[PDB]
C-alpha cells in the first residue's frame, strides 16, 4: 500500500560551434544544440513509463517556443545565440504519476572549434506508483 | 535537481 519505484531522469543538452561561414542569412545563431531527456546508464530505458515531453523555450522561439516530442528519443535540436531555462515537463504514461516539471541551464560550446562538446545536465528523481 | 555544467 502505497508502493513507489524510483527512476533516474536526467534532463542535459549538447552543442557545437556555427562558424560565420555555415550561418544562415539574417539568423544571428551563432550554435547549433540539443536539449535531451533520458534515464540513467543503470536502468530501463525510461520510455517504459515516459508517454511525452514538453519543451518550453524562451519567447525568442515563439511562435514554436512549446514544442511536444511524443516517442523516443526525448530530443530537441534547435539553432541559437543564447543560453537561458529550458522548461522541460515529462508527462508519463501512468495516469497516476502526476507531470513534473524539470529547468535546465542550456549550456553552450566555448570551444568554438565547430565540435559538438557536452553542455550541462540536470538529475532528478521521480516516483512512479507501484 | 542535481546540476552538472561544464566550463566550456
Amino acid at each position: 500500500s502505497r508502493l513507489f519505484v524510483k527512476k533516474t531522469i536526467v534532463v542535459g543538452n549538447v552543442s557545437k560551434y556555427i562558424p560565420p561561414d555555415k550561418r544562415e542569412e539574417n539568423d544571428q545563431s551563432t550554435h547549433k544544440w540539443m536539449v535531451y531527456v533520458r534515464g540513467s546508464r543503470r536502468e530501463p530505458s525510461i520510455n517504459h513509463f515516459v508517454k511525452k515531453v514538453w519543451f518550453f523555450l524562451h519567447p525568442s522561439y515563439k511562435p514554436n517556443d512549446l514544442v511536444e516530442v511524443r516517442e523516443p528519443p526525448f530530443h530537441l535540436t534547435r539553432r541559437g545565440w543564447g543560453e537561458f531555462p529550458v522548461r522541460v515537463q515529462v508527462h508519463f504514461k501512468d495516469s497516476q504519476n502526476k507531470r513534473i516539471d524539470i529547468i535546465h541551464n542550456l549550456k553552450l560550446d566555448r570551444t568554438y572549434t565547430g565540435l559538438q562538446t557536452l553542455g550541462a545536465e540536470t538529475v532528478v528523481d521521480v516516483e512512479l506508483h507501484r | 535537481a542535481a546540476r552538472k555544467s561544464a566550463p566550456a
